[PDB]
RNA sequence: CAGAAGAAUCAUCGAAUCUUUGAACGCACUGCGCCUUUGGGACCAAAGGCAUGCCUGUUUGAGUGUCAUU
RNA sequence: AGAGCAUAGCUGUUGGGACCCGAAAGAUGGUGAACCAUCUAGUAGCUGGUUC
RNA sequence: AUUGGAUAUGCCAUAUAAAGCGCUUUCGAAGAGUCGAGUUGUUUGCAGCUCUAAAUGGGUGGUCAUCUAA
RNA sequence: UUGACCUCAAAUCAGGUAGGACUACGCGCUGAACAAUAAGCGCAGGAAAAGAAAAUAACCAUGAUUCCCUCAGUAACGGUGAAGCGGGAAAAGCUCAAAUUUGAAAUCUGGCAACAUUUCUUUUGUUGUCCGAGUUGUAAUUUCAA
């Protein structure tokens, strides 16, 4: 059982050609969704800082948005990642801060029945 | 300009928050209605005929062997401690209610 | 013969921009120009720059 | 090799060819129609987010961006949004607010039905207690509560 | 309202009401076939909390297996190839004695128009389900498996992956 | 070689055709049938179907049913 | 008052079918004690050979 | 020619309706021959057999932390 | 009695569906040599499986799964031989059971009638009515993140 990487270039050319159509699919928005600052959990790592999975339910009513539409504009919600330092709230929340300042929104036409 | 910046650091100041409680931790809190439910039907289902014998042995006050014989038919002391507990409970409503 | 052979061969990256900075030195001097074949006998100027 | 690979060599139909191969070239952009007419159809999508105005990825770029040339108290404050770098995103943006400014009457009026529901109420219970009016049965049919009831009352000013 | 009492009287499976129902049901059922259609549920309230509904296209098979592989991985084997079109959901523990255990599982029609209209059971429809009794991609054939989270729960060692750049 | 002059040992291809067999399907495995329909010129022939398990439904009847029921 | 790290080569060594050829096998599964196919590059201190 | 997701715009909308956030002097159901134990096989889990549970409980880690199976 | 309801059957009763083939990849059962190994058997797809924690960890804590790189030939075992961590690829979340709609089974298959619709006279629907399914519970609702 023995394994070769002659598909190496293949791949990484199949990757960014995928990466090509779904920006094609999806124009004004990014190829990649916005994610989170955390600290690896670890006492080797901890002082670092990197990306997270999404923005906990905390990190979003702080912030101002609510959890259902946070899905829709691309932030992403993790229900496990919890708040127990005030500087990992902080973090975050100017994380989102900072994204809806860039964030044009496309308005949806919406149905209007005659009566109500 | 949305940018994360990993690495380094990012701060050394901490302020722990309180937590607040998450409702899967609330798992295994005895609702009002499901002991009602629970306890009725004890009274309907009757009782185990092991756990027969071990209402016997309490009326006849061996509690020593009941403990031995719930031990060996459940487990662990406490899988035993909690249905002498369980039948002892039965024994006393019983014998005030007839 | 297995596929498995060993095909690419790893140069460390400082060994290759020596021998790429030594390679465009070596341009600019005519006579290893000529010594590699090139019919440069009636070119102007070496290095040879033209405009934009 | 196989026998199904090869008696279809050896025969006479043709075969099944497919001219798919079209190396090198990139996903053509719909969508979008203003970016897709500035869209080059030559540059990556990290080159022509960058010179669009657009980030491609909020996240950090995990490699080399390219170089090709020599370049020489807190969660109360709002981000007062951030200007555009470029035309084609005023572009984007103007037609989010002409978006916007078509759909602007999110106020809906009344039916038959609702109106002499109101009417019924309103010159019955005066107009300011509401709550009252919500305790009503006798004609409070639907049994609304006094939040909806102060709704119907705005809605049917317009 | 009745499946939370129906839960707790399961719970008790040699109470008298079981055991005396254990007897009269293994007697009645033995006497049967092997393999036989039910009406309705023996146990209504599992049947119900593991994915049966009570409407058309949803099928139920009693079996009874010789104690002494899993029993219950086992009635699924032998269901699903009885009811060769079904596609089996799941399966339950209704019955057991001395010689046997008596189980029943519950089957779906992948044709019926009430289930390939039905939103939340249309994924059943689909060929990759094709007999998931036999792959082992129900809840005992995930369990038979040790298929899970957690740390209780091979080419990967062999292989030697000798990268271009080696 | 023949061969016609919308030719073509051509291409495309979305329409029909697609022998007996084979999971192979009336029983058998050559034969023997059955049923219905079509007809022939009551009988015969041809055609159609006539394999099992299971699922949803329809009709028919029956159980030693449970009742219902004056 | 640190001298390594990385690449390429050479020779050496240990594994891997392991310089090449050669010992009854055995096992699984089939065919009509026999026979077939694979696992198999099963096993060697030994034999014969190993090229300007 | 055949389709895909968007835009533009015409018509129709059963809206007496349906959502999100908010506040709570009222509430909050949670998967059993399963977990678990003894014991026996298989290769730690899994399987048979013998028994067989609980409701801030139960599993797992370090009086605590985390998780919420069938 | 009638006749309901339950079971029992049959029919060339309508509408269906299963088998065999392929097997590189994939999911199971099972297996000796020389090792979840060949084989044997069973079941699939364009991928299969896995999957939104009864998961780590002892941290400033991380956060579905899968693959890659490292952790590492390390711990552990006794040569066999990992997992968190970290870094990358990719990212998306969800539906039930357990609630009395109880001021109204609100749910659904099938027959028939017209209306449509098409990769399509070969597809797939709606409306109306009738009959069944269903109160031993089909919809809405809610899934612990609440």
């Amino acid at each position: 059982y023995v394994k070769t990487w002659f598909n190496q270039p293949g791949r990484k050319l199949r990757r960014r050609q995928a990466r090509q159509t779904k920006a094609a699919k999806i124009a004004p928005r990014p190829v990649e969704a916005i994610r989170p600052a955390v600290k690896p959990p670890t006492i080797r790592y901890n002082m670092k800082v990197r990306a997270g999975r999404g923005f906990t339910l905390e990190e979003l009513k702080a912030a101002g948005v609510s959890r259902r539409v946070a899905s829709t504009i691309g932030i992403p919600v993790d229900h496990r990642r919890r708040n127990r330092s005030e500087e990992s709230l902080q973090r975050n929340v100017e994380r989102i801060k900072v994204y809806l300042a860039h964030l044009i929104v496309f308005p949806r036409k919406a149905g209007q029945p005659k009566k109500g | 300009a949305p940018g994360l910046v990993v690495g380094l650091n990012k701060g050394k100041t901490l302020t722990k928050r309180q937590l607040p409680e998450r409702p899967s931790r609330r798992k295994g809190h005895l609702s009002k209605r499901t002991a009602f439910v629970r306890s009725i039907v004890r009274e309907v289902a009757g009782f185990a005929p092991y756990e027969r014998r071990v209402m016997e042995l309490i009326r006849n006050s061996q509690d020593k062997r009941a403990r031995k014989l719930a031990k060996k038919r459940l487990g662990t002391l406490k899988r035993a401690k909690g249905k002498i507990e369980e039948l002892t409970s039965v024994i006393q409503s019983s014998r005030l209610a007839h | 013969t297995k596929t498995w052979r060993k095909w690419h061969v790893k140069v460390n990256q400082n060994e290759k921009r020596y021998a790429i900075a030594s390679a465009v030195a070596a341009s600019g001097v005519p006579s290893l120009l000529l010594a590699r074949g090139h019919r440069i006998e009636e070119i102007p100027e070496v290095p040879l720059v033209v405009d934009d | 090799a196989n026998p199904r690979q090869r008696n279809k060599q050896r025969s006479g139909k043709p075969r099944l060819t497919r001219r798919n191969a079209n190396k090198k070239a990139k996903a053509k952009i719909y969508g979008n129609f203003v970016i897709q007419q500035n869209w080059d159809k030559h540059a990556t999508l990290r080159q022509n987010y960058a010179r669009l105005g657009l980030l491609a990825t909020p996240n950090y770029v995990t490699g080399g961006v390219e170089k090709l040339y020599p370049d020489p108290d807190v969660l109360d404050k709002e981000i007062s949004i951030a200007p555009a770098k470029t035309e084609v995103v005023r572009q984007l943006e103007e037609e989010a607010v002409k978006k916007a400014a078509r759909q602007s009457n999110k106020m809906l009026p009344l039916s038959a039905f609702e109106h002499a529901y109101i009417q019924r109420l309103i010159n019955k219970y005066g107009t300011e207690d509401f709550e009252s009016m919500a305790k009503d049965v006798k004609l409070n049919s639907k049994l609304f509560n006094g939040s909806k009831l102060k709704n119907l009352y705005i809605r049917m000013k317009a | 309202g009745a499946y939370k009492y129906l839960e707790e009287l399961a719970k008790k499976k040699q109470s008298d009401v079981n055991l005396f129902l254990s007897r009269v049901r293994a007697w009645e059922y033995r006497q049967m076939n092997v393999i036989h259609r039910a009406s309705r549920p023996s146990r209504p309230d599992k049947a119900r909390r593991l994915g049966y509904k009570a409407k058309q296209g949803y099928v139920i098979y009693r079996i009874r297996v010789r104690r002494g592989r899993s029993a219950r991985c086992t009635a699924e084997e032998r269901v699903g190839r009885y009811c060769s079109n079904l596609r089996v959901l799941n399966s339950y523990w209704v019955n057991q004695d001395a010689t046997y255990k008596f189980f029943e599982v519950i089957l779906v029609d992948p044709s019926h128009k009430a289930i390939r209209r039905d939103p939340r059971i249309n994924w059943i429809v689909n060929p990759v389900h094709k007999h998931r009794e036999s792959r082992g991609l129900t809840s005992i054939g995930k369990k038979s498996r040790g298929i899970g989270k957690g740390h209780r729960f091979w080419l990967r060692h062999n292989t030697l992956s000798l990268r271009r750049y080696r």
